[PDB]
DNA sequence: ATCAATATCCACCTGCAGATTCTACCAAAAGTGTATTTGGAAACTGCTCCATCAAAAGGCATGTTCAGCTGAACCAGCTGAACATGCCTTTTGAGAGCAGTTTCCAAATACACTTTTGGTAGAATCTGCAGGTGGATATTGAT
DNA sequence: ATCAATATCCACCTGCAGATTCTACCAAAAGTGTATTTGGAAACTGCTCCATCAAAAGGCATGTTCAGCTGGTTCAGCTGAACATGCCTTTTGATGGAGCAGTTTCCAAATACACTTTTGGTAGAATCTGCAGGTGGATATTGAT
């Protein structure tokens, strides 16, 4: 598990467990992202073609960009498409 | 260093099957299972032979009670022939002491 | 030859019959095996662990009771003029033996 | 996607091993309807030998269920078997 | 029946994954001696068992008779084996839990003596039930 | 539908073999106290269980083709349940008297138990070869024709 550099975040990456009492009915293996001083979650990142499990998830000391490391793979996360210029 | 020790029979089938048939091996899977087939065979007798002492009144379990119980458990002329092997060997066992 | 070739119904059986009881491999495949006896003993008991010796002598009693089963239930089948076994020889099979079910 | 292969379960149990079983037992041809009834039956099998197992398995306190258990558990159903020790 | 296809049987060769064999030891077998049991010779009793009789009675042997059953022929159809295939599920290889020992002890439990003591053998009463007695139904089959 | 024939359930009801009550004992249950034996809570060691991800080998979900099995129908025998009849093997019910079930005496034959002294059965480290696997080719087997 890691922090967020600049805000009271953590980001950690799932493992499913078919004996963890699990609230959701839904299990699936994705990196969420919890509060804090809170205790409860607030987001979750998931993408196909990318169904391994994220041993390692590190942000950036920024606060723009992620990096994951899964098993034999390197994975970047960055914000998408965005309008055009002429 | 703890070295334990875990007994069987192995070594007296692998003796009595080169008696038997000197050009011939057997694996370890094989010798296992005789092993477990003597387990059985004795646990059954010494069952049997148990239960013959308490339903006469008696506190001693003798060579007649081993003899009742292969009668009892086995058919016929394996009967006779294992009852043949065991008089041979308690009367040589009892006069060359 | 234009056609292919093409064994009568009735042979390959057999040629799977002589394969099958010359050699003492297990036909069913582990994982899946594996996989019901985890999900089955969940129900009972929680997190437990199998030794795979254990599994393996399992699925050995498991085969030579079916495999018995299946001698008793072409012998029910045989008795009604049948070649085909349904299920009905099964339940008469294990009324006679006994069992609860 | 829902594959959850053949039921994530049993029917992974397939068919032509079903009939490499009959094969042994002499069987030449064989209707759709035995395999459902076969694996209701397997499973039977399995559930009370286990059961008896698992109990051996709790009297020692212990958390792997051993080979030795399953033999005497083997034993008592009247279903003896030979070449996993005892 | 003849010939093509094609799996199975069977000769010949190599190496390595399991079989077999050497070696230093410790749990186990065996010989003394004693004590401590225990089961067979001897002697008896008394309940229960083995060979006979006699007066019925209820079951077996044998002999008619016919309603209803067990194969044998045959066949519409269904349904489950044989193959192309592609495609997708199953095999293989790159640290911490827990089975298996070990200390050793607070707790559990056999065992010698007495003291009760409820359980059992056996005499002395109860009464529900094996029979009977008779009447009212309920199946069954003929018609 | 209906109505005669046989078999079955149900109210009254009585004397007794089996059920229950009751004495009087003494062979089993507890108490007290003691001597002896244990299962289970702390340390420690070495197998081997949890069950991911690439790369690759080979098994199955699907669809396709058709012969030979199921299971329905029709029917010619046939054979076995019902039954009457006689009579004759068994049922009750006694009586005898021989001898085995079972008991008691007691001590000669067989064994635990406790000690000491061999010893061979079992891990672990060095050697072997039968068989897995491969390679290849003659004959047996199915089946079209």
């Amino acid at each position: 598990a890691a922090w967020h550099p600049r805000y009271n975040l953590i980001v950690v990456g799932r493992y499913p467990d078919p004996n963890f009492k699990s609230c959701t009915p839904y299990e699936l293996r994705t990196i969420d992202v919890f509060d804090g001083n809170s205790g409860k979650m607030m987001c979750q990142l998931y993408d196909p073609e990318s169904s391994g499990i994220s041993s390692l998830n590190e942000f950036n000391p920024m606060g723009d960009t992620l990096a994951s490391a899964m098993g034999y793979h390197i994975l970047i996360w960055s914000q998408e498409e965005a309008r055009t210029r002429k | 260093r703890k070295r334990s020790r875990k007994e069987s029979y192995s070594i007296y089938v692998y003796k009595v099957l080169k008696q038997v048939h000197p050009d011939t091996g057997i694996s370890s899977k094989a010798m296992g299972i005789m092993n477990s087939f003597v387990n059985d065979i004795f646990e059954r007798i010494a069952g049997e032979a148990s239960r013959l002492a308490h339903y006469n009144k008696r506190s001693t379990i003798t060579s007649r009670e081993i003899q009742t119980a292969v009668r009892l458990l086995l058919p016929g002329e394996l009967a006779k022939h294992a009852v043949s092997e065991g008089t041979k060997a308690v009367t040589k066992y009892t006069s060359a002491k | 030859v234009k056609k292919p070739h093409r064994y009568r119904p009735g042979t390959v059986a057999l040629r799977e019959i002589r394969r099958y009881q010359k050699s003492t491999e297990l036909l069913i495949r582990k994982l899946p095996f594996q996989r019901l006896v985890r999900e089955i003993a969940q129900d009972f008991k929680t997190d437990l662990r199998f030794q795979s010796s254990a599994v393996m002598a399992l699925q050995e009693a498991c085969e030579a009771y079916l495999v018995g089963l299946f001698e008793d239930t072409n012998l029910c089948a045989i008795h009604a003029k049948r070649v085909t076994i349904m299920p009905k020889d099964i339940q008469l099979a294990r009324r006679i033996r006994g069992e609860r079910a | 996607r829902h594959r959850k292969v053949l039921r994530d379960n049993i029917q992974g149990i397939t068919k032509p091993a079903i009939r490499r079983l009959a094969r042994r037992g002499g069987v030449k041809r064989i209707s759709g309807l035995i395999y459902e009834e076969t694996r209701g039956v397997l499973k039977v099998f399995l559930e009370n030998v286990i059961r008896d197992a698992v109990t051996y398995t709790e009297h020692a306190k212990r958390k792997t269920v051993t080979a030795m258990d399953v033999v005497y558990a083997l034993k008592r159903q009247g279903r003896t078997l030979y070449g996993f020790g005892g």
